[PDB]
């Protein structure tokens, strides 16, 4: 990429969720959307191959639709209020349209197809960039709107991606799917305490950029799209298999690590809301998600999968380095928990 | 308009359920993609215009020179794709299951 | 380090390039007298010349330089190839593999010199040129099927990559006349090589190799008179018009991410180690660990350059 | 067109049976709709013909699970006279889980079926006595 | 009673109720239009819970 | 939540009103656990890209145990304050409407009749 | 919103024009300009919970300049009657809808 | 006359039934060009000029325009499919009549349609006296009272070309 298109794309596609972030006019926060769209779609078919064509073509219909019904909303809002933004007496229809469409643009529940796809179809780095700065902007969105939104759809979402999530992950084994599954149930947990409490909203997503921006640079560390790529771990770096291991069991819940904070503090404020139904299922096919985490932890470090040789070229040569917000990354993220007081 | 903007309305979801159900072509999406844009400009536009809001008129313009790029992406894409496959028929599109 | 920063500023192999920044690989049978030829042509046109890539081409050019243990090396024997085809344990296929990763290693870092200095390349073989031996052996009993599939994956993932040969210089003797070459010499096992293999690697040569590459770069075969005078084939290689080849769109900003890759050999066989368990290829979890164990004690291994005191590397409590 | 729906719960448990059984039939096959629904629209058909089959076939497996739930859940209560009991709708659960599993031709599945759909009408019972809120407006 | 019937009903079950799931909602064809007309009828039964919960 | 309140500071990190609120101890366990946090930090670093795990980049060693910490006192100054501003609020407010939040009485356990479930 | 990066810098490039009580060009004043005002002046101060109950009187007249739907009503009421009564020979449009023409 | 708006606001209706409904590509574009007439004069018909003109430049020849171009060398030629492009008309002329009675059906809940009330409320109020009340003053407003909203949009296409010409390589 001649540099400067690099430079124009990359402020496009980070000027993208800023706008939307910093303004209230609607509208504004709506090109914000439109830059992001238009923004990720060239660095999505960077190395051009056919199966990317494929995950453009999909990323940029499903992310357009959804583009054009957040406009309908404030359209429609526009002519039953004058403003150019949702108010207390916002028709319910009006937003509950926002919602689905938000949620198929961060790509929630019913709306899960079109993620795990093009997150096969990207390289890795992109992949982060799909998964966790594109996040962003479509909960700014949300999170505003927090109290008007319906809480009967947010917890069916919430409940649908966590189980889709969930599930899906569970047969996938190629890694980048396996991150998209997670990334939809991960989602699914923040949007279902937005109703309730938004700022553990902020902190359910934090920690899952803590999370998974390790992870995925642990992933293209040795550029390992499968799981027995990401076993043969032990030999091409045998170092990176210690974080690797508690980052996953950090992204799904178990106690010790940072992870269980956002999920322990999401079922505190639903009880204390009273939704110990829904808390419940959630928590309980949350633990669905550790198995295909643990099990490509048996994979990677309980167990050594058998290497070729050709690998121990590979060693020979200087492994290039992991940059240093791996570290930084992981060991906020495995191991904040004494702090989560603080945190919340 | 009471009746007017349900016409419209109704426009964008015979667009909706268009752009939702795919047949063959990508490109009559796409195409189908751009009533919507047309129906949401011109609902902006009648509504701005018989509320007098002249502060708003920005906007139908801002509406249209967005989907005008969008849809520059989307056509890039298109023409990307019946590069690679000969054809923009959607079936192709079925690598990444 | 080279990166776009680097190469934003200045940096730009294209205005490093000149008349003699080519990359001319001669390619031959068993024995074609080749080496010599490469030697000269390197040498009069000013050009870096990288010896064969054997089974040790990775670890000169990575640590001390010294040759390591076999087992360390991939446990891969030319010698026992020969004496020992159609193996049990297939020390020819993983000969063959190591071999393709050693040029793979050799062709990467002839590319990223010939970017970086500017100066030509001449490398002999290369892995344009080693798909004759698995031919010839696949041909013969020595590989079957599968093991075939497995090289041809490698070489499909890792080769399109990589810039053609500019040109490919090629040495035609016999396959009769090879084998009386080898028996000349005294290697007592290159002479027990099966005639047929010579001449299965010889068409291989000339069926595939030359025509294949000729359309995509300049071939240039000479016979063994032709070749023991290089001048003469330096001639010809002056008056190469290297008009076509995919080479003709590397423009700069197109340079940089290849250069980008050379420079980084983890990557460049990044795909010579994917996770296809055919059973020759597989080092095995609990002899790898070991072997591991052992590789990455030897002195200045254990840490990485720069930092591994047994060699002598200093102020490591500040690097 | 709702208010419907509703009425299963305000009239007492074991009482009115036919308005129960109806109202359990029906939403049992509009979950069949949609469940077919979604298993046209995906993992779709070879002929028209053979979705519209499946779709009937999601339809009345469902509205069998309904029914004899209703129905189950109805008749245990008026016999065993316990007006309130969740294991009154535990008996149809248990049927819903038996009949789908007959539908699925699987003794295994009704198996499966018989606790585990008992089991979650049970809890919708003791979720009806003990007023246990779901999907809840937030009070914070 | 051990072995066989506690382990397949509760530890074997479980995994099997799983694994089945798993299979239907994975098996995709990958196809745009399937995967879009389920956004379809999803847009309408969001419609519908709030037109009836009005 | 407590975003709205009056006086907000719309992007200010701790407004001049945590001045009141004590200083964190530099050696709060919690800063303390930070400065561990990142010695590990420094270390795992090291052993990612191979170098002798605690002889090496002792200077890197020093910024991360000191970049950490620093981070420390001036969040932990802040996230003090909005605790702090929770209770201004919500005691405030338990005033201010004091019939909501009434004191209730509580009778002596000798008036209480508990039932006893024997154990048998 | 999210992050007020406007507010801290004091500029204010997305606010000034979000209701149709704001600046008009030309100071051409927009409809319902009589009512916006009056109902964002009462909420503010009052979050919106509480703008949401008692200052109702403002929105429920400010939702009737605009959509301006009780005066469609009442219009369209008073012609059905005007028909059926004129079915009956009762009605004869006065010549006032056909008489001088004021200045 | 009275009627004029939603006469057009019919058909423009129709229009889109007929994109939906996904006639042959190009077929799909006059149906879209259509309803851009059809939709430039409804709101050349509430009072704003520049707003609906400008419909016609950017969007009727200015943008379907590249569409039909597009249409012309990659979504091949809607081969062996023609045969639908009439069944297609039917359902659409189907559709039509369908509608048509279906808004009669509507009209029927008096509970908006204002059978009498048309041309009642095409447009409200207006500056009788006014001068400068025309649309495009507002249009305007994006290079002095509002300029966000063309520093945004220019961004947009400046990194649009930079954008298309990357996807496009
Ligand atoms: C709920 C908590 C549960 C905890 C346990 C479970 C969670 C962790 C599980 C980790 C393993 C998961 C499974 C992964 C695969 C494991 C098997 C495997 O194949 O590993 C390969 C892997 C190969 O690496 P390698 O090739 O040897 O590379 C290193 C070189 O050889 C060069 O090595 P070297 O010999 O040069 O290294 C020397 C260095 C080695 O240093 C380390 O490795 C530090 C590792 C810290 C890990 C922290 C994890 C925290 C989890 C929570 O020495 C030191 O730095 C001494 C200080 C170390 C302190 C560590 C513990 C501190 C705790 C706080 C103590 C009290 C406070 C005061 C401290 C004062 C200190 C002066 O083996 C490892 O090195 C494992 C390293 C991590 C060990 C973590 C132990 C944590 C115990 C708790
Ligand atoms: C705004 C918010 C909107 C939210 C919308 C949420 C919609 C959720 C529905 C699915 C959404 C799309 C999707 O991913 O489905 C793919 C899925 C793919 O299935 P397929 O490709 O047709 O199956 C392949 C073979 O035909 C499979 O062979 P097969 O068909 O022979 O296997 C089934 C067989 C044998 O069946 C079995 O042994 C297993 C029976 C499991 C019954 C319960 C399944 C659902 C559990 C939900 C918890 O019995 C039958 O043949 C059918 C008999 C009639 C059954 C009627 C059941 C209607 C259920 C309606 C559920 C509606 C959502 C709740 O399409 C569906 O079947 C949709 C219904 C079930 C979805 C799978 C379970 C997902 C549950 C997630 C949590 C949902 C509830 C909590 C929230
Ligand atoms: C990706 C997105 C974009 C990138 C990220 C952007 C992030 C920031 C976004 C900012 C968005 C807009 C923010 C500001 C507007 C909203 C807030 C607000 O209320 O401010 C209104 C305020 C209105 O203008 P103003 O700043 O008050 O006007 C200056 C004076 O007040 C005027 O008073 P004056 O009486 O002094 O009048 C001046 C006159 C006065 O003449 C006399 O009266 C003579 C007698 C008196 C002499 C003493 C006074 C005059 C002294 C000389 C003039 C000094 C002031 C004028 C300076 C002009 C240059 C700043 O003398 C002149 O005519 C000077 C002419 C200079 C011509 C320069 C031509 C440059 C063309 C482009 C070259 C290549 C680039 O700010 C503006 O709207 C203009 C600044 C923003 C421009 C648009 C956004 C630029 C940033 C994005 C660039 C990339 C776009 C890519 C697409
Ligand atoms: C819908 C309801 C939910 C989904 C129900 C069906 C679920 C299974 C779907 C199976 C695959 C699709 C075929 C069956 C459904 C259908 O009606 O066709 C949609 C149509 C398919 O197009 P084609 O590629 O020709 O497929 C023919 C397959 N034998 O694709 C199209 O129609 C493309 C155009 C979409 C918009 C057409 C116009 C819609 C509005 C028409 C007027 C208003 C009608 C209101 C009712
Ligand atoms: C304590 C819990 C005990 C549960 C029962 C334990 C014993 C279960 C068993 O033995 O059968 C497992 C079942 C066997 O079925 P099989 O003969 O293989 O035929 C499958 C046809 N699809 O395995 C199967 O293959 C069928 C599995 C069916 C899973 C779905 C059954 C209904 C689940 C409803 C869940 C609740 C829904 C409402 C909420
Ligand atoms: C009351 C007591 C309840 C006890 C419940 C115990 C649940 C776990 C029992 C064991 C489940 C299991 O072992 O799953 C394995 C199964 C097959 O996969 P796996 O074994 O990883 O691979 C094949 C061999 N290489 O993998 C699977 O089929 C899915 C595994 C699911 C793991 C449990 C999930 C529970 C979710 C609750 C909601
Ligand atoms: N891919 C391969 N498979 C098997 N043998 C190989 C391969 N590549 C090179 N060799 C062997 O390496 C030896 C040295 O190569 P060459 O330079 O041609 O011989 P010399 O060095 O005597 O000129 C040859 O005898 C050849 O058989």
């Amino acid at each position: 990429m001649n540099p400067i298109t690099l430079a124009i794309i990359y402020f496009t596609i980070f000027l993208g969720p800023v706008i939307t972030m910093s303004s209230t006019n609607l509208m504004l926060m709506w090109v914000g959307l439109e830059f992001s769209l238009l923004a990720i779609i060239p660095m999505l078919i960077n190395k051009k191959n056919p199966r990317s064509t494929e995950a453009a073509t999909k990323y940029f219909v499903t992310q357009a639709t959804a583009s054009m019904i957040i406009l309908l909303a404030i359209v429609l809002n526009y002519k039953q209020l004058g403003t150019w933004m949702f108010q207390q007496q916002t028709n319910g229809l009006i937003l509950n349209m926002t919602l689905m469409a938000l949620s198929m643009k961060l790509g929630l529940a019913p709306f899960h197809f079109w993620l795990p796809e093009v997150t096969q179809g990207i390289p890795l780095h992109m992949g982060l960039i799909l998964l966790t700065w594109q996040k962003i902007a479509p909960l700014s969105i949300l999170i505003q709107i927090y109290p008007l939104l319906n809480s009967t759809i947010i917890l069916m979402l919430a409940i649908t991606s966590i189980f889709m999530g969930a599930w899906g992950g569970l047969n996938q084994t190629q890694m980048r799917k396996i991150m998209a599954y997670s990334s939809i149930a991960h989602m699914g947990w923040m949007l279902a305490i937005l109703p309730y409490n938004p700022s553990l909203t902020l902190l359910n997503l934090m920690i899952y950029i803590i999370l998974t921006a390790p992870m995925f640079m642990a992933l293209m560390l040795n550029n390992s799209m499968t799981i027995n790529s990401i076993s043969l771990l032990w030999n091409k770096t045998p170092a990176m298999l210690t974080m690797i291991s508690l980052m996953l069991l950090s992204l799904g819940g178990l106690p010790p690590l940072t992870g269980f904070l956002p999920k322990w503090i999401i079922i505190t404020e639903l009880m204390k809301n009273n939704c110990l139904i829904m808390a419940t299922l959630m928590a309980m096919m949350a633990l669905l998600n550790l198995f295909f985490y643990t099990r490509l932890i048996y994979s990677t470090s309980l167990t050594m999968f058998p290497t070729n040789n050709n690998s121990k070229m590979m060693t020979h040569q200087t492994k290039t380095k992991p940059n240093l917000m791996f570290s930084t990354l992981a060991i906020m993220s495995t191991m904040t928990l004494p702090l989560a007081p603080q945190l919340i | 308009m009471p009746s007017t903007f349900f016409n419209l309305t109704m426009a964008f979801s015979l667009s909706l359920l268009g752009t939702l159900m795919f047949r063959s072509h990508l490109m009559s999406t796409l195409l189908c993609l751009e009533g919507m844009v047309l129906s949401l400009f011109i609902m902006t536009s009648v509504t701005s215009l018989n509320s007098n809001s002249m502060s708003s008129m920005p906007i139908p313009i801002t509406i249209l020179v967005f989907a005008a790029c969008e849809a520059a992406v989307g056509l890039a894409l298109l023409v990307k794709v019946s590069n690679t496959y000969g054809t923009d028929y959607v079936q192709n599109l079925n690598l990444l299951q | 380090r080279y990166g776009l920063l680097a190469a934003i500023l200045g940096d730009k192999t294209t205005k490093k390039l000149h008349e003699y920044s080519r990359v001319i690989t001669v390619d031959g049978n068993i024995c074609s007298g080749k080496n010599k030829l490469a030697k000269e042509i390197a040498q009069q046109l000013g050009m870096k010349h990288y010896p064969e890539a054997g089974i040790q081409y990775s670890s000169t050019t990575t640590g001390d330089g010294r040759p390591l243990d076999i087992e360390f090396s991939g446990s891969c024997s030319l010698e026992k190839f020969y004496d020992d085809p159609k193996s049990n344990d297939g020390n020819s296929y993983r000969l063959q593999s190591w071999l393709y990763a050693s040029r793979l290693l050799q062709y990467a870092d002839a590319l990223e010199h010939l970017l970086s200095t500017g100066q030509g390349v001449v490398l002999e073989r290369s892995i344009y040129s080693d798909f004759v031996f698995l031919e010839a052996m696949y041909n013969q009993g020595y590989i079957r099927k599968q093991c075939v599939d497995h090289y041809n994956e490698i070489k499909r993932l890792t080769l399109p990559e990589y810039l053609p040969p500019h040109a490919v210089i090629y040495i035609d003797v016999p396959v009769p006349e090879v084998q009386s070459r080898i028996q000349k010499k005294g290697d007592p096992h290159e002479m027990k090589v099966t005639s047929a293999y010579l001449q299965d690697i010889e068409n291989a040569y000339k069926k595939t190799f030359l025509p294949k590459m000729s359309e995509m770069c300049e071939v240039l075969v000479y016979d063994s008179w032709e070749a023991e005078d290089p001048t003469k084939v330096v001639e010809d290689i002056e008056y190469l018009k290297y008009n076509k080849g995919p080479w003709l769109k590397q423009d700069d900003w197109t340079f940089h991410y290849l250069r980008m890759l050379v420079q980084d050999k983890t990557e460049v066989l990044n795909y010579t180690t994917i996770p296809v368990y055919l059973p020759e290829i597989t080092i095995g979890a609990h002899q790898g660990s070991r072997i591991y164990n052992s590789f990455r004690e030897l002195p200045g291994r254990k840490y990485a350059p720069g930092y591994n005191a047994e060699v002598g590397d200093k102020w490591i409590w500040l690097k | 067109v709702k208010r419907f729906f509703e009425s299963y719960h305000e009239v007492p448990d074991g009482t009115q049976c036919h308005r129960k059984t109806y109202i359990t039939t029906a939403l049992g096959g509009i979950c069949g709709i949609i469940g077919s629904a979604y298993s046209v629209s995906l993992n779709p058909a070879d002929s028209t013909l053979e979705a519209v089959a499946r779709v009937g076939r999601y339809t009345f497996t469902a509205a069998a699970i309904g029914a004899m739930f209703g129905l189950t859940t109805c008749v245990s209560a008026q016999v065993r006279e316990k007006p309130d009991d969740p294991l009154n709708y535990f008996i149809g659960g248990c049927a819903g889980g038996l009949t789908l599993g007959a539908r699925t031709h699987s003794y295994g599945t009704a198996a499966m079926g018989c606790v585990y759909m008992g089991t979650a009408a049970a809890l919708f019972k003791i979720g009806k006595l003990e007023g246990w809120e779901l999907f809840p407006t937030p009070k914070v | 009673l051990d072995l066989i019937w506690l382990e397949k009903t509760i530890p074997k079950s479980t995994s099997t109720l799983h694994t089945n799931m798993t299979t239907l909602t994975t098996n995709q064809k990958g196809l745009i239009k399937l995967y879009f007309m389920s956004f379809l009828i999803n847009i309408i039964l969001i419609i519908i819970l709030y037109s009836i919960n009005l | 939540m407590m975003n709205g309140r009056p006086g907000h500071e719309p992007l200010k990190f701790l407004p001049d009103e945590a001045r009141s609120l004590p200083p964190p101890k530099l050696n709060d366990p919690r800063l303390v656990y930070m400065g561990l946090l990142g010695y590990c930090t420094g270390l795992m670093d090291n052993m990612l890209r191979m170098r002798p795990v605690m002889r090496a980049g002792l200077h890197r060693q020093l910024l991360f145990v000191t970049s950490f910490v620093f981070a420390g006192y001036f969040y932990l100054k802040r996230q003090n304050y909005l605790y702090a501003v929770k209770d201004h609020d919500m005691f405030g407010y338990i005033k201010l409407h004091p019939e909501d939040f009434p004191e209730k009485e509580k009778k002596t356990y000798a008036e209480i009749l508990e039932p006893f479930h024997p154990v048998r | 919103p999210f992050l007020d990066i406007q507010k801290k810098l004091g500029i204010s490039l997305d606010r000034h024009f979000m209701f149709l009580s704001a600046e008009q060009p030309y100071k051409n004043a927009a409809r319902c300009h009589a009512f916006e005002k009056e109902w964002i002046e009462c909420a503010h101060g009052i979050g919106g919970t509480r703008a949401k109950k008692e200052c109702k009187i403002e929105f429920d007249d400010f939702e009737e300049c605009l959509l301006r739907y009780k005066t469609m009503r009442r219009m369209h009421d008073i012609k059905k009657q005007r028909e059926k009564l004129m079915k009956e020979g009762k009605y004869t449009p006065p010549p006032h809808h056909s008489g001088r023409e004021e200045p | 006359m009275n009627n004029y708006i939603f006469v057009l606001s019919s058909l423009f209706l129709v229009g889109c039934l007929g994109l939906a409904l996904k006639p042959s590509p190009i077929y799909g574009g006059l149906g879209l060009i259509v309803s851009g007439f059809v939709g430039c004069l409804m709101v050349l018909g509430f009072g704003g000029s520049f707003l609906g003109l400008m419909v016609f430049l950017i969007y009727l020849g200015g943008m379907l325009v590249v569409f039909g171009y597009t249409t012309a060398m990659a979504t091949e030629e809607y081969p062996e499919t023609w045969g639908s492009n009439w069944l297609i008309l039917g359902f659409l002329v189907l559709g039509v009549i369908m509608e048509v009675f279906l808004i009669c059906v509507l009209n029927y809940y008096d509970e908006v349609i204002n059978l009498d009330g048309l041309g009642d409320w095409l447009m409200y109020e207006v500056d009788d006296v006014g001068v400068m009340l025309e649309g495009g003053i507002g249009v305007a407003a994006m290079y002095s009272c509002a300029t966000w909203m063309m520093v945004v949009a220019g961004w947009s296409l400046f990194a649009g070309i930079f954008i298309i010409i990357e996807i496009t390589r």
